[PDB]
RNA sequence: UUUUGUAUAAUGGGUCAGCGACUUAUAUUCUGUAGCAAGGUUAACCGAAUAGGGGAGCCGAAGGGAAACCGAGUCUUAACU
RNA sequence: CCGACUUACCAACCCGAUGCAAACUGCGAAUACCGGAGAAUGUUAUCACGGGAGACACACGGCGGGUGCUAACGUCCGUCGUGAAGAGGGAAACAACCCAGACCGCCAGCUAAGGUCCCAAAGUCAUGGUUAAGUGGGAAACGAUGUGGGAAGGCCCAGAC
RNA sequence: UGUAACGGGGCUAAACCAUGCACCGAAGCUGCGGCAGCGACGCUUAUGCGUUGUUGGGUAGGGGAGCGUUCUGUAAGCCUG
RNA sequence: UCCUCCUAAAGAGUAACGGAGGAGCACGAAGGUUGGCUAAUCCUGGUCGGACAUCAGGAGGUUAGUGCAAUGGCAUAAGCCAGCUUGACUGCGAGCGUGACGGCGCGAGCAGGUGCGAAAGCAGGUCAUAGUGAUCCGGUGGUUCUGAAUGGAAGGGCCAUCGCUCAACGGAUAAAAGGUACUCCGGGGAUAACAGGCUGAUACCGCCCAAGAGUUCAUAUCGACGGCGGUGUUUGGCACCU
RNA sequence: UGCCUGGCGGCCGUAGCGCGGUGGUCCCACCUGACCCCAUGCCGAACUCAGAAGUGAAACGCCGUAGCGCCGAUGGUAGUGUGGGGUCUCCCCAUGCGAGAGUAGGGAACUGCCAGGCAU
């Protein structure tokens, strides 16, 4: 179970976040995707952050 | 109406559940009990189903 | 020994047989592969489950050049 | 009595007489019965007193939601066919 | 280097013929299961809600099997019957096998399984065969001019054994 | 331990096979009389009464209806030298 | 604890310290869409090149491949290649399947917004089935929902999520190994040791065929390779009696 | 209404291979050329565009042919539900259902809609 879990924080300034897993040894670069933000009701860019 | 007489000739103690249900469908209740039923394919099939223990006279 | 393990039964098989009136969305058969293929008014779910899309009576038939078993929902 | 199963060579009793085991208090649910009925009922207490007074309270006729809140509607959801 | 022939040797693929498989299927039942329609029968036998349970050690017999030695009144499942929780009659006796389900009384009748010489109720019943071992009234591989019935075959009054 | 592998006596059928007709045989079924439960049906229901089907083996257990015993009211009544 | 086949008796389900194998992961592409393609193996020819690299043609028709075990699928490909992308969306869900329950699983369609495609349409993860942990307590972010006189706040709620090889995997606690012949109590022949019972693998004693040993000659006496029984008789098997 | 060709089906081998023959007026296929539209992990082979000099050689369609594949009775066999029986590891009887394999045999598809070309 080397694949550890992370969270994708929205760029819209709202505190919303998705959650998923990634292999930090073979993909060191950050993750960026367009996901739906239900607070603003628009598809915004989500950026990878520390799960904490 | 072309009826026939069915008479139970053997006990239903050790018989199958389906056999007991067939006997109840025919209306037989004990050994020697005779009932009169219509001569239809359904009654004929029930008789043939439990033919070893009933006797039909026509 | 080393042969004591087994898995729980998945309760597969045909759940609604031919000529049975069903409501829309009801499962007809739970299968592993595509043993039966979806016909008219029947959809194929994520795990290859064939489900009715409209109310009617189930119809089994053999069709296609590969003699595949199709399930369709006859109009009612 | 216990058992799948006991004449069992499985348990108990020598015999007789007396005594010996689902009760009592307080709460809760269901059934029957009696009173009153969208109402029913009082507890401590007063009282020469199982009467009468006492409605402090409890249950019911409204519910939804975690809640503010709304209400024959309410919750989810930005909003529900 | 190429190679040379044949040698009671093994042998891929393919072709023909013949088997085996629970974890093989180009085939494939009977049953069982689900649904629809119809008639008859059954004291709603069916389902839902509420009050009270008990039970979660099962046993044998038939059929389909795993495991064991195709051992066990062995063990574990499916399904039915019986016992559990069920008396009566039969199998000598014998919860589980066969016949059959006890509301009570009768010094009445007919039958089931099983029987009919005596214990002990009922045929020393009728017709035609078989057995000579008390076989019936416990058992196998194998051995034998025991004996009854049937269809052929080889040698034979140019003489068979 | 004693015949001890028909239950026994005994049987050349009183064994076996095939056919047929009798009879015995159970708390099964039928007859007669009696008690009780549940459904149809009708009475003028004493709210249970004719007929009528049909049911009545039973452990754990569930439901219903009772007998009898001591004490209290009825009861300073009633029975009893 | 979970997954696949058989046992499993042609619907479902079904046990054993039954027969065989796997899982406690992986993937920002190995997911979505559009467009395109067809393997395994063998023969022939060809420089290093070889039984086997890459090339051309033929036979073959999925015996190949699927991220991994097995089963069921798959050519319209679910298998392989390329372009663009995040539907690995948020709130819901008619109606079913499977569970005693907790729960687990399939699902068209509605609303907003998105990707691919000209479009019809497809997309709520991966061909499907393993890849997992209830609750309590505590941590982080968002939201006046709540806030014990009032206004805040602390704490609590809701939404999103984290921390258990709690692996004895429905988890007794955050936290736990041994001896008793010094023993002791409540029970069970529900369960072992002795003996009895059923059976006879094992043990013992016979019998069937006869290659051979016996100078020649199977059967005077033995008898290989094999076969069929008897006794209850050793060690057992079962747990029916105590 | 007759033949041939093309497109979309019904059906999924009695419909599929193999062998021999045959077809170009139209249709279809190979064919000619590639600045352009578009394309090759190289290549106008595929995909794409602009066309008609040549050929039915390949492919494809049609016809014939039993060397295969395929379909397939009747009868018998195996299995089995119910009841009964035996010498009970396995069978038999009454009754109902009844295969698989194999045998005789069948078999070179049949059909619907539209369009084009040639004859009536």
């Amino acid at each position: 179970g080397i694949r550890e879990k992370i969270k994708l924080v929205s760029s819209a300034g709202t505190g919303h976040f998705y959650t998923t897993t990634k292999n930090k040894r073979t993909k060191p670069e950050k993750l960026e995707l367009k996901k739906f933000d239900p607070v603003v009701r628009q598809h915004v860019i989500y950026k990878e952050a520390k799960i904490k | 109406a072309k009826t026939i007489k069915i008479t139970q000739t053997r006990s239903a103690i050790g018989r199958l559940p389906k056999h007991k249900a067939t006997l109840l469908g025919l209306g037989l209740r004990r050994i020697g009990h005779t009932v009169e039923r219509e001569d239809t394919p359904a009654i004929r099939g029930m008789i043939n189903a439990v033919s070893f223990m009933v006797k039909v006279e026509e | 020994t080393r042969n004591g393990r087994d898995s729980e039964a998945k309760r597969l098989g045909v759940k609604r047989f031919g000529g049975e009136s069903v409501l829309a969305g009801s499962i007809i058969v739970r299968q592993r592969g595509t043993k039966f293929h979806a016909g008219a008014n029947v959809g194929c779910g994520r795990d290859h489950t064939l489900f009715a899309k409209a109310d009617g009576k189930v119809k089994f038939e053999v069709k296609g050049p590969k003699n595949r078993k199709f399930i369709s929902i006859e109009a009612e």
